[PDB]
């Protein structure tokens, strides 16, 4: 008989969607509701509660990214380690509950998820590449929280994809965006080789920014941060690429950083050489 | 002494373990019956 | 004319494959001339560095010689307790090959199988649950835990019925972290030294660390030669005195790669309180006799592998039989082909299964060789 | 009964096989194996196996005796003093 | 053409230059024969098992006079016909394999077969019908056709175990068996297992199971298993090892070995206790056959 209930409630499922295109927020989410409390002993089936992940998605919408509504999605999802059966879906949900704590902005609560987002794992060289697709959204989300050494690590994850898709501009950024990194990172023997590994790639030749970029990766006697800055005015807006540039010098949180970092990693060099 | 444990086709190479020693492979001594030696009949075979 | 003289080529082309033949003869002499001159190597062990220079070592049959390394030997790898080859007259180290048969190493070692199905007997409602959460965190994240400051707790306790948690699932638990484990049974621990199974126990660890995945399982603990020796004139508890030393291996001495050493075992007849205490055995996860309903979902995992008439009503014979097994309902599985068996049916139809049960039914009634309780 | 006790392990095993073999070679005869006690005459076999080098040589006796063509031509007089102290299996009929 | 009949008298030339160099292939070869044969002959040859096979082609010997040798040169055999666990040839002083030799097996294991042949009847057991349907089920079974088993997917156990007080008869049952139907029997029991040098019992059990391997429909009887299989003995330095270590090679034969049922194994103890959990294990000895003290019925039935 309970098997009878979780029919009804599959059949809910798809009435609370058509109900939630159909009326305004307050009775969908109260018909959501209803159910929700009935199948709080039933597990998850399919999107038993993952339906009610989405109507607190919804619900962040409606309260325009209130942060007790992202709460909310964050702690059902946190509920929800092993409630759905499958397991290429659950696991972007998980990665919808981590982009709701960047949300946050708070940097480190994205980090207190990223711990169970640590548990994921293997997105990439799935069958299908649908979680190759999902993969790129996980790595997509780490940047500040990332250091600049794992930036890259995570950058040339996602370089694969677009260098699939063969791209003008985006997969020359895929190939560029691990590049930058070296600019914004400090010294250190995994540094170096990275460097070297990265550097004489075909498609990264093509690019004029790799030829600028090579002078740190050779000792290249000492190079002034004052000419650096006429040979890297084009990162700031190339007018033609620029698609990494964001991971230079964006703006200000992320680009005025990376600009002090420029310059601390180029007077580093000075002082090494 | 030693104690015979088999016997082959040709020539008969019988092999002997000794009594603690090993299993020898030795073949009958020229001054000998090939009949009169027997498989799984105790032998005695000259060091040297 | 021309082709008569070209067949008469290909003639002389066979007589080359011939010589190229005998010219392979001539080769596998060469190598049989060559293969003559080396002497060998007696087999032997180092015991310890003596020096760079010389290397203590025994051979295997007993006398032992001070040895001197020869060219490249690689002194570094040719650490005390590795297999070495000595000369035959200048005994010293020629080369460093490590062989070992370890038999009894064997049984220590990934003898253990892991059951690849993950519900063989069904009753998952805690062994999917509680006994995966509990595993998995540390697993997962033993950084996680350290962050709380909390030793990742080191094993959890399987008490349950006999059988229906204890010969399956055992193995079902290495499919649900889907590794390996090693079956801490201690009959190959305890050989000819009371105090040599700890010891023992310490190298199957390092085995554990090896995998950070593979998870110890001390399955049939109690189990050794004979039965388990309690506090005696004769024999005392030295299996007491073990899990004292189990304790303090698990935490603190030995605990890397996130392995939890989990005493999943019933088998014990005593369990020691301070085990109890939260660390040694942070949860006890307890296995239950099957819901009837349970068992009929037991029964279809057995019938799994079951050619059968079609005609069969498993509730009707799990009804006929309360076995309360998971051994036992897979009896009724194999007595039902036994049946089928009779009659020649490759098929087997519901009252074949139903005759068996009835078989089994008796057997439920009378048991023997039973004397293990959890607490 | 001393005699059957030997220093090496199973090497009083292998007479027991002998004294049965040299029994069959002639045609009747009786073999008495007096102080039936000092030939292992009991199985307790504890986990010690003290007595294993004994216990099978009494083996050894009692599967040559019977069991898979027993005697043939044999018969077998032993006396004890105590007889409680016999194992139950040389007990046995059959064997005696 | 002609220039074609003038190429093909070259390769004759060349022919006639092969079987010369064939000839003194022959004679290289024939060199390293004459030596194969004297060391062969010669008293150090200790033909004995290798232990283990290595590559850089390899091989470990373990000589009857119980050392062991690594060669670096596999020996004059060849390394892929070499088996690890097979009798191979070692040199006199150098201690390499000659020649693997003919396959041998010890004399106490032919012996154990019933060449004769037991003269019993299953009608002549009475009382112990239930355990005697048991004990058909366990052998006959898979000594008959085993389609019925292969259709249904279940597999007949390998390794009985017959339990009982002394008087029943566990032995009756065996000797009827092999009476009734034909299939190589053995005797077989502990005490003639255990030999005084160390592993030669383990030898024995070893070409035991060979044995059993060689002949398709096989039956082993080891009556008294209790004696092979003692509680493992806890006895530090100085003990019987070598018991144990036959025990081991009965446990190595029966666990992850003989998934075929062409060879099956009848086991007998008065005493069930004294036997180790591990020969039972959880299929090594999986059939149990308790043999119950007579019933009020059988009795007058067996009188
Ligand atoms: N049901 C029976 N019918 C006939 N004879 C029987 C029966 N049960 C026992 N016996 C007698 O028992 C003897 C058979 O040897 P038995 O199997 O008892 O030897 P055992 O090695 O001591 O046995 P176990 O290993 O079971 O203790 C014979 O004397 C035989 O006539």
């Amino acid at each position: 008989r309970r098997s009878q209930l979780k029919q009804a409630v599959a059949k809910m499922v798809q009435q609370c969607c058509t109900y939630v295109e159909e009326i305004t927020d307050l009775p969908i989410k109260l018909r959501l509701i209803d159910t929700l409390r009935m199948v709080t002993e039933g597990k998850i089936y399919v999107e038993i509660e993952r339906a009610r992940l989405t109507k607190t998605l919804a619900t962040i919408k409606e309260q325009n990214g209130d942060v007790k509504e992202a709460a909310s999605i964050l702690q059902e999802l946190q509920v929800e380690t092993y409630g759905s059966m499958e397991k290429k879906e659950r696991v972007e949900f998980i990665l919808e509950q981590m982009r709701l704590c960047l949300a946050v902005k708070d940097y480190i609560r994205t980090q207190i998820i990223s711990k169970k987002i640590n548990t994921k794992f293997f997105q990439e060289e799935n069958t299908e590449k649908l979680k190759l697709k999902y993969y790129n959204l996980m790595i997509q989300l780490d940047q500040h929280e990332g250091s600049y050494l794992s930036i890259c690590k995570h950058y040339r994850a996602i370089y694969d994809t677009p260098c699939i898709q063969a791209e003008s501009e985006k997969w020359q950024q895929a190939l560029k965006s691990v590049v930058l990194y070296v600019i914004l990172a400090p010294f250190d023997n995994e540094q170096s080789d990275l460097v070297h590994r990265i550097s004489g790639d075909k498609k990264l030749e093509e690019i004029p920014k790799y030829k600028d970029l090579l002078k740190l990766f050779t000792t290249m006697e000492l190079m002034r941060w004052s000419t650096l800055v006429e040979d890297y005015g084009m990162e700031l807006r190339k007018g033609s690429l620029e698609s990494p540039a964001t991971d230079v010098f964006g703006s200000t949180e992320e680009g005025e950083k990376r600009w002090k970092d420029l310059k601390n990693r180029v007077v580093e060099h000075n002082i090494r050489i | 002494c030693t104690k015979i444990i088999n016997a082959d086709s040709e020539d008969p190479k019988y092999i002997i373990n000794v009594k603690q020693f090993a299993k020898f492979v030795v073949d009958l001594s020229d001054q000998v019956a090939p009949t009169d030696i027997e498989e799984g009949m105790r032998v005695g075979v000259d060091r040297n | 004319k021309l082709l008569e003289h070209k067949e008469i080529d290909g003639r002389l082309k066979e007589l080359r494959e011939q010589l190229k033949e005998l010219t392979k003869q001539y080769e596998k002499s060469e190598n049989d001339l060559k293969a003559l001159q080396s002497v060998g190597q007696i087999v032997g062990e180092v015991l310890k560095q003596l020096t760079e220079e010389k290397f203590i070592v025994k051979a295997t049959n007993g006398p032992r010689y001070v040895v001197g390394c020869r060219r490249q030997l690689d002194k570094s790898k040719l650490k005390p307790g590795t297999r070495v080859a000595l000369d035959m007259t200048t005994l010293t180290i020629m080369r460093y090959l490590p062989r070992e048969v370890d038999p009894l190493v064997y049984n220590m070692s990934h003898e253990d199988p892991g059951n690849v199905s993950y519900s063989e007997i069904g009753g998952l409602s805690e062994q999917i649950r509680e006994l995966r959460e509990v595993i998995e965190l540390p697993l997962t994240n033993p950084e996680l835990f350290q962050r709380v400051g909390i030793i990742p707790p080191k094993g959890c306790l399987l008490y349950g019925p006999p059988g229906t948690g204890k010969t399956l699932l055992a193995r079902a638990v290495a499919s649900q972290l889907d590794c390996n484990f090693l079956k801490v049974v201690s009959s190959s621990i305890v050989d000819k030294y009371i105090g040599e199974s700890a010891r023992l126990i310490r190298e199957m660890f390092n085995y554990a660390r090896d995998h950070q995945p593979c998870i110890i399982f001390m399955d049939e603990i109690d189990a050794i030669g004979g039965r388990r020796f309690s506090e005696g004139t004769s024999a005392d508890r030295e299996i007491q005195r073990t899990l004292m030393e189990l304790l303090n291996q698990m935490d603190g001495f030995d605990t890397l790669h996130r392995v939890k050493m989990i005493m999943a075992t019933n088998r014990p007849d005593t369990l020691d309180p301070a085990l109890l205490r939260p660390g040694r055995l942070d949860r006890k996860i307890h296995i239950d006799l099957p819901n009837e309903q349970a068992r009929l979902d037991i029964l279809k995992i057995h019938a799994g592998p079951i050619t059968k008439h079609g005609e069969i009503d498993y509730e009707a014979i799990v009804k006929l039989s309360d076995g309360f097994n998971g051994a036992d309902l897979r009896n009724v599985c194999t007595e039902a082909g036994m049946f089928a068996i009779r009659a020649d049916h490759d098929f087997v139809v519901q009252e074949d299964f139903m005759k068996a049960v009835r078989k089994v039914a008796d057997s439920k009634k009378l048991e023997s060789k039973l004397d293990y309780k959890p607490v | 009964g001393s005699e059957l006790v030997q220093k090496y392990v199973g090497e009083g095993a292998r007479m027991v096989r002998e004294l049965f073999e040299m029994a069959r070679t002639k045609k009747a005869c009786l073999i008495f194996f007096d102080e039936i006690d000092a030939i292992g005459g009991a199985r307790f076999d504890d986990g010690a196996g003290g007595d294993n080098e004994v216990q099978r040589t009494m083996l050894e006796l009692i599967n040559q005796l019977d069991g898979f063509d027993p005697r043939g031509n044999i018969k077998v007089l032993m006396a004890t003093n105590r007889p409680d102290t016999l194992d139950p299996a040389l007990m046995r009929p059959g064997r005696l | 053409r002609t220039r074609l009949l003038d190429s093909e008298i070259k390769i004759m030339k060349s022919e006639v230059l092969r079987v010369t160099h064939e000839l003194q292939a022959m004679k290289d070869k024939i060199k390293e024969n004459s030596e194969k044969i004297k060391v062969n002959k010669t008293l150090p040859y200790l033909v004995s098992n290798v232990i283990e096979l290595l590559d850089v082609k390899c091989a470990v010997i373990k000589t009857s006079t119980r050392q062991t040798y690594f060669l670096p040169v596999i020996g004059l055999v060849d390394a892929e016909k070499l088996k690890p666990g097979d009798l191979v040839g070692v040199n006199k002083d150098s201690y390499l394999i000659l020649e693997t030799l003919p396959t041998e097996y010890d004399s106490r294991v032919k012996a154990m077969e019933v060449d004769e042949r037991p003269t019993e009847q299953y009608s002549d057991i009475g009382g112990l019908d239930k355990q005697i349907q048991e004990l058909v089920e366990a052998i006959v079974l898979p000594m008959n056709h085993k389609e019925k088993f292969e259709n249904l997917g279940i597999q007949p156990p390998k390794g009985v175990l017959m339990y009982g007080p002394p008087g029943t008869g566990k032995t009756l049952l065996a000797r009827a068996c092999a009476a009734q139907t034909k299939a190589t029997f053995l005797k077989l029991a502990g005490p003639q297992l255990v030999q005084m040098f160390i592993g030669d019992g383990a030898k024995l059990v070893r070409d035991a199971f060979a044995l059993a391997k060689e002949k398709a429909p096989s039956i082993i009887f080891i009556d008294e298993l209790d004696a092979i299989g003692t509680k493992r003995f806890d006895s530090e330095k100085a003990g019987d090892r070598e018991v144990q270590r036959t025990m081991l090679e009965l446990l190595n034969q029966l666990d992850g070995f003989q998934p075929n049922t062409q060879v099956k194994v009848i086991a007998a103890t008065n005493r069930v206790d004294i036997l180790d959990p591990a020969l039972l294990r959880s299929g090594r000895l999986d059939r149990k056959i308790e043999f119950p003290m007579p019933n009020e019925e059988a009795r007058a039935r067996i009188m």
